[PDB]
RNA sequence: AACGCGUUAAGCGCGCCGCCUGGGGAGUACGGCCGCAAGGCUGAAACUCAAAGGAAUUGACGGGGGCCCGCACAAGCGGUGGAGCAUGUGGUUUAAUUCGAAGCAACGCGAAGAACCUUACCAGGCCUUGACAUGCUAGGGAACCCGGGUGAAAGCCUGGGGUGCCCCGCGAGGGGAGCCCUAGCACAGGUGCUGCAUGGCCGUCGUCAGCUCGUGCCGUGAGGUGUUGGGUUAAGUCCCGCAACGAGCGCAACCCCCGCCGUUAGUUGCCAGCGGUUCGGCCGGGCACUCUAACGGGACUGCCCGCGAAAGCGGGAGGAAGGAGGGGACGACGUCUGGUCAGCAUGGCCCUUACGGCCUGGGCGACACACGUGCUACAAUGCCCACUACAAAGCGAUGCCACCCGGCAACGGGGAGCUAAUCGCAAAAAGGUGGGCCCAGUUCGGAUUGGGGUCUGCAACCCGACCCCAUGAAGCCGGAAUCGCUAGUAAUCGCGGAUCAG
């Protein structure tokens, strides 16, 4: 997340293969689930709120 | 309901695997100024904790106390540990002259006047029941003339 | 740094989720991206209200923001002026169904964020760092709960050194699966830094 | 002082003696005295340090002991270290090979997807209220949308189409909100620093049985007791004892998975009996059983002989399960100033026409080496070509792609089904049947090369994967050292998902 680097992966791009996704909640697109717009970090710190729906913890 | 003064606050060393531990030491008076007085001595985990149970301690180490026109009835000498303490009636306008501890305790005990020194150890701790003890004996011009004599009293008076 | 967060424990145990919905794989990349707007806002403004649980349950585009909060009426203002200044500026970030309500905390030693903030408050505010901390915990076995627990953590009351602190009281079983009890994270912020802020609270065994 | 003394006093008193007066210097020097001598006796100071000490407490520690446990060692299976390749890493090199990780607890770890992108790095062409926020002032501009020129792209110079909304007004048209440009200012922004100034979250000793408080008891106290001893336990689990009695955080249970069974349920799953059958649960019909998810039942040392004060323990009966049945989530007070300012958050130092910003190309992949992790091997319990069976889990309507045709093939073309128990990835593979190889650097092995193609993609030279042909390297089971696993485990064989065009 610097800022302006959010921005280089929002808008459109001059050709299609540049379409790497980001964290909508921080920026980082090194680790990031396209079912969530989310990465690893974020998707427990906000699970661990139940701020995700049916979001469980799992065991078996 | 007792006024209460305070002596001496410490911190003691405890120890473990990986770093101290402690505890702290809380020393309390009591008294109201007119005969009695207590003491107490505190330990716990955070500070006031034990400031507070300190407290407790001196409300059942109460003791009365022979005053006498806010005065020590006697002269009067004690050891305890090796801190020797030394008090001694004062007249009416010489007044608590004693260092910080017996000061403490014999004013919340109720003394106007005094004279003391302290001796050879100063712990206060020493000090502090060094003073409980020479007060817990003291000894009155009729507790006395009816504790010896009294073997045949109210013949005798 | 060992443990586990209480709350995100007994999902569907003995809590429930905020967001209350269901989705496609479409539909809950997006839809949810929202809700990370709604409660962007909605908090940021609503603070010093004392907002707590913020509810978002869904129907077919129809969004239900509830609200739990200390004080119904610096959400609201006067009469119910206020209230609307913001029940469309969520359809203005949406562009739908907005139906934002208000529920009161009725008890509010009884529900632990907000036991946080006023404690991290109050360490921005520049109190005393202990008894802020025994207080807080005092009011908890004094408005009738179960158990509690509150930890200041940073380099606190301006000290070089950073340590931590805390106290507590009563049942603080995290163990138990079957015990209620709400964490409460703040983080108050000090010329020094910033120093977040944990409490917790029992209630009961069901 | 405490240790301990304790009618053998270190208890309570009388007499007399000698002796001490802070550590070092120092049992030295000076002087006298004694002895043959070695040396002794008597015995200082100058200077220098804030101590030198005494008992005692909690810990830590011992090449001190006593008692328990972990695949800690042994008893057993299989590997690494050697070989080639894959991946990190050390060192070198580089215009840069961006960063951080550091004994176990850094090394297929941040990367659950580096061709530009990611991208912090380097070489060039550039932007200056800036790719971004809420604004202020002066002046022009509706927003906006189309084209050319130069160019590696960015960037810049420039042609045109457009002139809505609010208020006042008959009107030209001025005022206003938005947004737009030019100049200036607030300021934006930084993956600049310090994890040893923090948050949080993570690792770890450690799922080890430990860590503590209250009231009381005991010491002048730090502190102890409790928690210890004996029995028992995967355990501070529990039984008995005790100056203790209980509680708080741990253990444990309540949650999930798997094992048996019952209640509600019969679709897109299921087929034991009956009807029809294009022989395909295909159709009628049924939901029996398999399955399918939701809720409940059940295991308690309950029963028996034995052992035992008890807790417990050993063997058995019944039971699908037996002493917690197997597995998961679950990590106590604290430590290593352990980890990261490189997800985010923030004190502070630091730049702000430059570290900030945009861009095309180059780089993280370089290679005299070294380690750490794994793959395939070195083959006969095997390699190979056919025919032949038996899985669970997950994904897929911007995708999964049954078949059909073309091609030796990758794949291309055409195209039916599927919001997915209905359609598809889908071939499960070791196993089975039948046959070929016959100890060989081999039909073992599948490197590294020569050429030919397919695909994704603006674009495969750096630097991709896959197809076919030809090349057929090292290695005949591995030095010293060293790793994992106690049962459906180890080994061995296949399938899948995330990331992501590839
Ligand atoms: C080198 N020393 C003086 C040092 C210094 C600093 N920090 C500073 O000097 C900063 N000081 C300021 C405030 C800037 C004036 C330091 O911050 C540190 C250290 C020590 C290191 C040691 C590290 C070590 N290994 C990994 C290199 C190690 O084995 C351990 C360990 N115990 O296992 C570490 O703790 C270590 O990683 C570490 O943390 C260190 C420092 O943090
Ligand atoms: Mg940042
Ligand atoms: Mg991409
Ligand atoms: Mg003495
Ligand atoms: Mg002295
Ligand atoms: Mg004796
Ligand atoms: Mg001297
Ligand atoms: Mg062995
Ligand atoms: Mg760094
Ligand atoms: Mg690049
Ligand atoms: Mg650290
Ligand atoms: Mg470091
Ligand atoms: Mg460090
Ligand atoms: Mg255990
Ligand atoms: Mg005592
Ligand atoms: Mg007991
Ligand atoms: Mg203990
Ligand atoms: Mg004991
Ligand atoms: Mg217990
Ligand atoms: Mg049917
Ligand atoms: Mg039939
Ligand atoms: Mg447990
Ligand atoms: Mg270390
Ligand atoms: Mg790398
Ligand atoms: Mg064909
Ligand atoms: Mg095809
Ligand atoms: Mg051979
Ligand atoms: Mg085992
Ligand atoms: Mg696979
Ligand atoms: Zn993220």
């Amino acid at each position: 997340a610097r800022k302006a680097l959010i921005e280089k992966a929002k808008r459109t791009p001059k050709f299609k293969v540049r379409a790497y996704t980001r964290c909508v909640r921080c920026g980082r697109a090194r680790s990031v689930y396209r079912f969530f717009g989310l990465c690893r970090i974020c998707l427990r710190e906000l699970a661990h709120k139940g701020q995700l729906p049916g979001v469980r913890k799992a065991s078996w | 309901d007792f006024e209460e003064k305070m002596i001496l606050i410490r911190r003691t060393a405890r120890m473990q695997a990986g770093g101290r531990r402690f505890r702290f030491g809380a020393l309390v008076v009591v008294g109201d100024r007119q005969g009695r007085v207590g003491l107490g001595f505190g330990k716990a985990p955070e500070v006031p904790l034990a400031v507070q149970k300190a407290g407790y301690y001196a409300r059942r180490n109460m003791v009365e106390v022979p005053l006498q026109n806010g005065t020590i009835p006697h002269e009067i000498e004690v050891e305890f540990g090796a801190s020797k303490i030394v008090l001694k009636p004062a007249a009416p306008g010489t007044g608590v002259i004693a260092g910080a501890v017996p000061r403490a305790i014999l004013e919340l005990a109720g003394v106007t006047d005094i004279l003391t020194k302290e001796l050879g150890s100063r712990n206060p701790i020493n000090i502090a029941y060094a003073t409980m003890e020479a007060l817990r004996q003291l000894r009155t011009k009729a507790d006395v003339e009816r504790l010896r004599k009294g073997e045949a009293h109210a013949q005798a008076q | 740094g060992n443990k586990i967060h209480p709350i995100g424990f007994r999902l569907g145990i003995t809590r429930d989720w905020e967001s209350r919905w269901y989705a496609g794989k479409k539909q809950y990349r997006h839809l949810l991206l929202e809700d990370q707007r709604i409660r962007g806002l909605l908090e940021k403004e609503l603070y010093s209200a004392g907002l707590a649980r913020v509810d978002i349950e869904r129907a077919a585009d129809n969004v239900a923001v509830t609200v739990h909060v200390a004080k119904p009426g610096v959400v609201i203002g006067r009469g119910g002026e206020r209230i609307r200044v913001l029940r469309e500026e969520l359809a203005k970030l949406t562009g739908k169904n907005v139906a934002l309500n208000v529920q009161e905390v009725q008890n509010p030693n009884l529900s632990a964020p907000l036991v946080a903030q006023r404690v991290a408050e109050q360490i921005e505010r520049r109190f005393a760092v202990r008894r802020a901390i025994k207080q807080a915990v005092q009011r908890v076995m004094e408005s009738g709960a179960k158990g509690a627990k509150v930890i200041v953590s940073g380099r606190i009351g301006g000290a070089e050194q950073a340590r931590t602190e805390w106290a507590a009281q009563g049942r603080v079983p995290l163990h138990t699966l079957r015990a209620n009890i709400d964490y409460g994270f703040a983080l108050a912020r000090t010329t020094y830094g910033v120093l977040g802020v944990k409490a917790y609270i029992f209630l009961g065994e069901v």
